[PDB]
């Protein structure tokens, strides 16, 4: 590892549907933690070690890629199991093991010597790996930037649970004033305890922060089964 | 799957010196142990050369028996100095290496020496 | 569906002395090959009973591999004092894992002899439940230790087994995959077939 040498009023953003199960024109309530309207949460773009305190709700608007993945451990230290989320254009895989991780967070990308054929193999995330308990191949997933992708993470009872959804807005403004569904993705059943998260990024050699807080909301339901509108 | 070759045996006077190379020609995670063993003439299986952490070696040849072991190349080479009949053998390589296959234990096919 | 089946298609088993541990998660565990018997001799399967396996949840599975004489196999059974309990392969006082026999003398004995296999017989002290034990240091039987393992005051740990084909069946070896199960507050990765 070659070591190197904003708050915007927060309402209706990124909640999630709780079941999966089909649903379809009802007013439905639910207490959970949820990220409360007009939340004034931070917003990020630089990027230090956040303590993960709940559920942590996470926003990309740039239309570019360069969002890498993330980093999921208690501690720096090897002892703490930890959860290398790894989104690689070539490939996404969800690699838990027992990880003593660089002083940098940030991987790196070289071009090929011969073919100058740009190779993000190397990796300057971890200085050691201990002991690796799971691994987990998943599907490879992604001027105004009109994107957003909009994500939650929750880590409760031995179960990680990776809520996401994405949409386009050609509105360049930062935080837009419509509602915003989102659906789950993956469940992982390692259930590490997590206390501290951080973000994951190349180097050659924008970031909505969100925590959920326990509260009821209601939810009315489409015929189709969208959340068409979120109240307090 | 580690394969091993041996290479230096050959039949020589009594009092000479001699190397044994075992080359790992397969690919390897982690080396954990290799151990020479002898086929001589009313000797029975016995340990030659290895470990013990600390290196290893037999008695009334331990002076004489000299390991170096290498991880860059992938070569263990045994030395063995003032050689006398007795040590007539077949020195049967043994490494126990974990590798992309798996945790395992491989025996080189050996060499035999003869001395007189 | 994790690869069960592999262990049991293994090209070559580990040694008693140096036994490979494989841990299989995130997978639905399959006990159909388990309902057949592994070979002419009956499986011994400890704490759940073998025809309810399909039901049972493991947090995590570990699977040994490793090849030993006929006569031995009775001896590995949670928590007794033996031979390859002290000196080999330690399993704890009551466990509840599934271990699985199958004869191998066809394949795996030589005219020749192949001594690919050791156990360590030899040991000061107590072996621990599940440490592989890959020591070879000088051991002593007499008393007074000594330097560079001189035979009749030090005998080494480790012995090869021959497998020379042989009538007597204890001395027949079955290759012998020990299945580890625990269970803690994670939830269990093994499902049910059905
Ligand atoms: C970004 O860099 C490279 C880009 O390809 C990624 O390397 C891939 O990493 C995966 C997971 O570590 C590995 O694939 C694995 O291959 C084994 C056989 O060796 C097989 O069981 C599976 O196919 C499994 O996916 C492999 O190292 C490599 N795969 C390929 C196709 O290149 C790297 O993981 C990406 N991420 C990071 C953080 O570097
Ligand atoms: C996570 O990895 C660590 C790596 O240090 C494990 O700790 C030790 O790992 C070594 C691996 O060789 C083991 O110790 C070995 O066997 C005995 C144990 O008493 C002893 O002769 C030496 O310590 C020898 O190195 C053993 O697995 C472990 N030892 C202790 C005392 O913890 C740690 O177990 C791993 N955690 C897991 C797999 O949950
Ligand atoms: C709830 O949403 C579902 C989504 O599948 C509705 O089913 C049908 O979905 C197709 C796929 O887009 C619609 O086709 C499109 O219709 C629009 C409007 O006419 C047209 O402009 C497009 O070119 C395309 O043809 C289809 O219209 C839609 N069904 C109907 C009756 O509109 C499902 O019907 C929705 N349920 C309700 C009524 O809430
Ligand atoms: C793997 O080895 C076994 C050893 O006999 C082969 O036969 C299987 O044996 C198990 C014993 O429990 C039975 O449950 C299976 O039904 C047997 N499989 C058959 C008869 O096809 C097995 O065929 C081998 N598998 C491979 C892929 O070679
Ligand atoms: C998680 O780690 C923190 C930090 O040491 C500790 O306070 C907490 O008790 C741990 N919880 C669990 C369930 O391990």
């Amino acid at each position: 590892c070659v070591n190197l040498t904003a708050y915007t009023n927060s309402f209706t953003r990124g909640v999630y549907y709780p079941d999966k199960v089909f649903r379809s024109s009802v007013l439905h309530s639910t207490q959970d933690l949820f990220l409360p309207f007009f939340s004034n949460v931070t917003w990020f773009h630089d990027n230090p070690v956040l303590p993960f305190n709940d559920g942590v709700y996470f926003a990309s608007t740039e239309k570019s890629n360069i969002i890498r993945g993330w980093i999921f451990g208690t501690t720096l230290d090897s002892k703490t199991q930890s959860l290398l989320i790894v989104n690689n254009a070539t490939n996404v895989v969800i690699k838990v093991c027992e990880f003593q991780f660089c002083n940098d967070p940030f991987l790196g990308v070289y071009y090929h010597k011969n073919n100058k054929s740009w190779m993000e193999s190397e990796f300057r995330v971890y200085s050691s790996a201990n002991n690796c308990t799971f691994e987990y191949v998943s599907q490879p997933f992604l001027g105004n930037f009109k994107n957003l992708r909009e994500f939650v993470f929750k880590n409760i009872d031995g179960y990680f649970k990776i809520y996401s959804k994405h949409t386009p807005i050609n509105l360049v403004r930062d935080l837009p004033q419509g509602f915003s569904a989102l659906e789950p993705l993956v469940d992982l059943p390692i259930g590490i305890n997590i206390t501290r998260f951080q973000t994951l990024l190349a180097l050659h050699r924008a970031y909505y922060v969100g925590y959920l807080q326990p509260r009821t909301f209601l939810l009315k339901y489409n015929e189709n089964g969208t959340i068409t509108d979120a109240v307090d | 799957q580690v394969q091993l070759v041996e290479s230096g045996g050959g039949l020589v006077q009594p009092g000479e010196s001699l190397r044994l190379s075992c080359a790992a020609s397969g690919s390897i995670f982690g080396i954990y142990a290799v151990h020479w063993f002898r086929m001589a003439p009313g000797k029975e299986r016995e340990f030659t050369a290895g470990f013990g952490g600390s290196t290893n070696y037999a008695a009334s040849v331990k002076g004489r028996f000299t390991m170096s072991r290498d991880n860059a190349k992938n070569t263990t080479y045994l030395q063995m100095n003032s050689l006398k009949p007795a040590d007539t053998a077949v020195y049967y390589c043994h490494a126990l290496i974990k590798n992309e296959l798996g945790f395992l234990d491989y025996w080189g096919p050996g060499t035999q020496v003869t001395v007189s």
